[PDB]
């Protein structure tokens, strides 16, 4: 079956770049490649196909190049409007496979979290619940890594993360992560411990306090 | 050794959707009108919708009109029910059946009829947040946890708007228990703390719900 293989995953960037993806099938498929965009919790919208030809509405500095088992998406002179996923896709008279995508994200330096870490509070408690909630604050690029340890025990599928998209002043990411137990559960552990890892840290970086001061 | 097996159902919030299906064994529905009927509390039944051969007609009960659609599939033997809107009363158990069998005139009962899938709508379309404090302890971070509200959106602001610099709303997540959570954060001066107070104010407008929580150490 064929296999689309798009490069890179991120493509880190400043408005005004040329930039260029790419996008190799395991063999070929002639000029059957089509290339999308899509936003956060938006629908993929449709820009090129048939390897270049535009859709109508797109802007004419978007590109497509390429046949056989070759291709590459061209954005001439990024705009604002232009950070965001490309997805290639070979389609075929019934089926249809995509490459994994490629994030365009606006450049800056390497960032590391800063790192908060914050206890369930007591009214909470007093409802059955726990959530402990980890912060790592204003990092870059995207990719980290949280682990909860609970008196020293790596915690495994009880956490949920989730992310914001880069900062409009400061083209950094945010995440948190929320523990949860029930109060038996809570109640019998004392520390309670986010451990963090990121590119920019050197080791990783815990945050932890003991249950009730 | 003719059967037919509903799919799908289980709980729905009121003004939700829910899709079944209904496969066959032994026999093939092409020739059948087929039905979908079901079963409320109270113990009778209430027939909800037909689909004639070809799909030449569909009918529906009057309480289900305008929200609730039938197809059917002949060539892999199935039949579909779209709910929409849905509300306390359309709880019920729900059934597929053929008409006819191999008698088959231009009339016939219900011959044949699957187990049941069990639907249940619950009262509430909408449910507010508990809002619980994020406590503080260069930069001192805290914030809000905005715990079990449905549906999305909910709105955090901070000290009621005069604070935007240094905060940071995430995107809600959806808990295994079907409510959404999500935490606004803000990163400020830690001298500022014995000071400066911090109040996030929440809202959430489908259930009319506003919460403001003083966030100390
Ligand atoms: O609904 C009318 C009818 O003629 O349609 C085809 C078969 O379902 C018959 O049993 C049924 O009486």
């Amino acid at each position: 079956a064929v296999v689309m293989t798009q490069s890179p995953s991120t493509l880190s960037a400043s408005v005004g770049d040329t930039i260029t993806i790419t996008c190799r099938a395991s063999q070929s498929i002639e000029t059957w490649l089509a290339w999308y965009q899509q936003k956060p919790g938006k629908a993929p919208k449709l820009l090129i196909y048939k390897a270049s030809t535009l859709k109508t509405g797109v802007p004419s500095r978007f590109s497509g190049s390429g046949s056989g088992t070759e291709f590459t998406l061209t954005i001439s002179g990024l705009q604002f409007d232009d950070f965001a996923t490309y997805h290639c896709q070979h389609y075929a008279g019934y089926s249809a496979t995509f490459g994994q995508g490629t994030r365009v994200e606006i450049k800056r330096t390497v960032a590391a979290p800063s790192v908060f870490i914050f206890p369930p509070s007591d009214e909470q408690l007093k409802s059955g619940t726990a959530s402990v909630v980890c912060l790592l604050n204003n990092f870059y690029p995207r990719e980290a890594k949280v682990q909860w340890k609970v008196d020293n025990a790596l915690q495994s599928g009880n956490s949920q993360e989730s992310v914001t998209e880069q900062d409009s002043k400061d083209s950094t990411y945010s995440l948190s992560s929320t523990l949860t137990l029930s109060k038996a559960d809570y109640e019998k552990h004392k520390v309670y411990a986010c451990e963090v890892t990121h590119q920019g840290l050197s080791s990783p970086v815990t945050k932890s306090f003991n249950r009730g001061e | 050794e003719v059967q037919l097996v509903e799919s799908g159902g289980g709980l729905v919030k009121a003004g939700g959707s829910l899709i079944l299906s209904c496969g066959v064994s032994n026999f093939r529905i092409s020739a059948h009108t087929m039905n979908w009927v079901r079963r409320v509390p109270g113990g009778g039944l209430e027939w909800v919708a037909s689909i004639s051969t070809s799909s030449t007609y569909r009918d529906y009960a009057d309480a289900v009109k305008g929200r609730f659609t039938v197809s059917r599939d002949d060539l892999e033997d199935f039949v579909y029910l779209q709910m929409h809107k849905m509300r306390v009363e359309d709880t019920a158990i729900y059934y597929c059946a053929r008409k006819g069998s191999d008698r088959l005139s231009d009339n016939d009962p219900f011959d044949a009829w699957g187990p049941g899938t069990v639907v249940t709508v619950s009262p509430a379309s909408t449910k507010g947040p508990s809002v619980f404090p994020l406590a503080p302890s260069g930069t001192a971070a805290l914030g809000c946890l905005v715990k079990d509200y449905f549906p999305e959106p909910v709105t955090v602001s901070w000290n009621s708007g005069a604070l935007t610099s240094g905060v940071h709303t995430f995107p809600a997540v959806l808990q295994s228990s079907g409510l959404y959570s999500l935490s606004s954060v803000v990163t400020v001066p830690s001298s500022s703390l014995g000071t400066q107070t911090y109040i996030c104010n929440v809202n959430h407008k489908p259930s009319n719900t506003k919460v403001d929580k003083k966030v100390e150490p």
